[PDB]
């Protein structure tokens, strides 16, 4: 006779990510030379790590303006990708069709003030577990960088990835974390004549950086 | 190379699974990403 | 390029002539095998459908490069929409051996019936154009109870003797369509 | 147990255009013998190559009349195989079955006026992006070729394949192009007594011609 | 998972001549030994060429008896498988269930007269496009054999395919060809005292005879 | 050697697809159609 | 050959599939149209 198969039942369904293929229809047709275009890249993570681009704060502007009076907070926000000053950026744009990322995140700050004003900046990591400072005496304590204007006008700073599980969610859906992966502090020690020029921050993704467990939730 | 994952190799010819590539004569933001800056511009102490 | 034009040899021009250069050519749509080797539908009779290459229409594909041939040679390659059994029987057959299931019968099987039938003509090759409404060679005939629908494809062609193809005659100086293109 | 199978869902429907074979029904049938039989051709651009057909005028004819007046635009058409000159070609009825072509197309231009009868003709090109020209010498900053009557009768100019994209379309749907790929634009330079004598014009495919995508709209 | 196949529409219904075979349901069985019977045949064109059969004429005999009058006309025919001569045969029997056939008839004519009695006979084959002969001097222009009788009384003649065709049908349906594949026309030329006495023939397939195309059509 | 045209080997053993043979201790038409004398009696001339 | 994309064989044989061809004893404009002239005729100057 001929050889006996048992569909069996369960398989056979249309999954919208299978590895299967479909059926040709339409054979032997030969493309248009393709080899050697400008701009070729394989992977999202890698233009996200090779191109960063600008934060946002309160006015919708990439910089912040260094405030001469008693408190020295410059800026300060959360380790979330879903949060408001990393929501222009590139890396919360894939970040928002992925559940999952692990690794160390890029924070680029450049100063664009004249050749007479000076200032000192200081960088800080606040982990989870209390709330963050509101004084750099109170945040040396931390993971910190503190750094000066000069002639190299721009400073990298690597934000790590501490946390107990090794793979860290991108968002909460409503209902309540209170601030997890904890906070990015961005404090300004000392200015002189430095009243109101601007310190442009940008943001990509790290060495080490992945990002995995793809999603679609919705706004393109 | 995508989203496959069978072992067994295709019952149809590559001819007619997919549209043929044509020689003339990844991929820069890989060679962008590794040729980026990682250590310290200065004289690093302690 | 000149030449003797009326040698009535081939004569080809470059582009070289004028500074060009020639490219490379990838023919494997219009060569005879591939073109010919897909379904074209005929309009189907009632119960009995003799099966020759003429049913199909001179305005299709298949029909039209089909009738680019004086003499051809095809395997044939049937699928019928049909109510009922479909019995087949060769070229010389009298009618009423469609009515005995001894000869090849294909039984109902939903939505329809694909076979492959053999070149059963007593010619070396079969005509487009027979001088003498051509000769009675087919590749037999087919009947149900009832015929809806009747595709055939042939496979293994093979043609000889070519002879005109024509396009539609435009009114205004060219033949427009609308060519299929997104609205915005 | 037997061999288990997963039936899946979307694969099997009869495509008519299938790589796939139907199954036999009657075997061992041996053909007639068939073997060097004259005038085989295994591909429809070998016979459009070999074999060049006549170009269609107003008045219906092959033939192109020498004017003698003021004006001496001779002739002037498109490069769509679509046009009404190439309406009659054999390389237009393959082109009705095939939406994309790329290369070069041949026109053969014999002369069939008697021996007293002389003339000089101009063939030019005239790429798209502006209105084609009207006069010779506006036509002599084109692509063009200048030719005589003689001892051989027969001229052969090969129009080349220029486009931005490899491979043109060989028709518009209906709604609008205004002339795209040019214009062929044919020229009579001089003529001494060849009044009223035909200019008879084949067409054919080139050496590097290809013709690809098949389809069926209508009018076999 | 399991393997993913793809049922095909179109493929798998009951076909009667499918080279497909049935599936078992009661395993081994033993034959009893039948080894070396006698009257094994295993194609029936082999019997049909070692087995010769008679034919018919006018009364219902395989014989035609010597006329003695003017006109010397002793049988005529036509070369259809389906004409009423050749209907007693094995060879027609055959030929009612294949469509197509090739190749040589042979004709046994043996003599059964008197030791007394002589006769000359001439068979010939006219073909087709022309109406047969009446004469033996007419007949003496196409394919002909002449023989007398003697101490060997059968002669055999091989008629011989002569056609455009390399294969010739069986049949007609009903409608109308005149008298296609031509005629076999049976003269005699002489005669000694071989009044009334028989001349009976049989008929058998050639050594190239083949017969193709299998098909049912009715009786049995 | 029928009408059977297959040609991958069968899924069931011999034993339960046919009927077995036995031995104890085509075929007689085709040894009597082939010794057929073909050629002429009597003395050929021209 | 024609419009088939399958790399495993066929199932069934070629005397079941295909009707067989015959000795005895592409493909003239592919000859026709390779003994094309291509060049020029006269004598080619600048």
């Amino acid at each position: 006779g001929i050889f006996p198969v048992a569909c069996s039942d369960g398989y056979g369904g249309l999954v919208t990510t299978d590895p299967k293929t479909a059926d040709p229809a339409y054979g032997k047709v030969f493309n248009p030379p393709r080899n050697m275009l400008p701009g070729r890249f394989t992977n999202f993570l890698d233009v996200a790590e090779a191109c960063p681009t600008f934060l946002r704060f309160e006015g919708d502007v990439p910089y912040v303006t260094t405030k001469t009076d008693s408190d020295r907070i410059l800026a300060q926000f959360d380790l979330s990708l879903a949060a408001k000053h990393m929501s222009n950026t590139f890396l919360a744009g894939l970040a928002q069709y992925y559940t999952q990322y692990s690794g160390t995140i890029n924070l680029h700050f450049m100063f664009t003030g004249p050749t007479d004003a000076k200032a000192r900046y200081m960088i800080a990591y606040a982990p989870p577990g209390m709330e963050p400072p509101k004084t750099p005496e109170a945040a040396a304590h931390c993971i910190h960088a503190e750094w000066d204007t000069g002639l190299n006008s721009k400073f990298t700073f690597s934000i790590p990835y501490l946390s107990a599980a090794d793979y860290a969610y991108t968002a909460s859906d409503t209902a309540e974390t209170t601030n997890v992966q904890g906070w990015v502090c961005l404090f300004q020690i000392t200015h002189g004549k430095a009243d109101g020029d601007a310190l442009v921050v940008l943001a990509s993704a790290g060495k080490d950086f992945e990002l995995r467990l793809p999603v679609d939730a919705r706004t393109q | 190379s995508g989203n496959t994952g069978s072992i067994i190799n295709n019952y149809y010819m590559q001819q007619y699974q997919n549209s043929m590539d044509t020689q003339l004569g990844n991929d820069w933001f890989s060679k962008l990403a590794s040729s980026a800056f990682s250590g310290l511009f200065g004289a690093l102490l302690a | 390029t000149t030449s003797a034009g009326e040698s009535a040899d081939p004569v080809t021009a470059t582009v070289e002539n004028y500074g060009g250069e020639t490219q490379v050519q990838r023919r494997q749509h219009t060569d005879v095998s591939f073109i010919l080797d897909r379904f074209v539908k005929v309009t189907p009779k009632d119960q009995i459908n003799v099966l020759d290459l003429m049913q199909t229409p001179a305005h299709t594909l298949v029909g039209a490069l089909l009738r680019t041939a004086t003499y051809y040679f095809a395997d044939l390659e049937v699928a019928v929409k049909h109510e009922g059994n479909l019995t087949w029987v060769p070229n010389g057959a009298p009618e009423t051996a469609l009515d005995n299931t001894t000869n090849p019968t294909a039984y109902h099987k939903a939505p329809l019936t694909r076979l492959a039938l053999p070149y059963t003509a007593p010619h070396r090759v079969l005509a487009t154009a027979y001088n003498g409404l051509p000769t009675s060679f087919n590749y037999g005939a087919i009947k149900a109870t009832r015929v809806t629908e009747l595709l055939y494809r042939m496979k293994r062609a093979e043609t000889y003797c070519p002879r005109p193809l024509l396009a539609i005659h435009p009114s205004e100086a060219r033949h427009k369509q609308k060519i299929v293109a997104p609205v915005k």
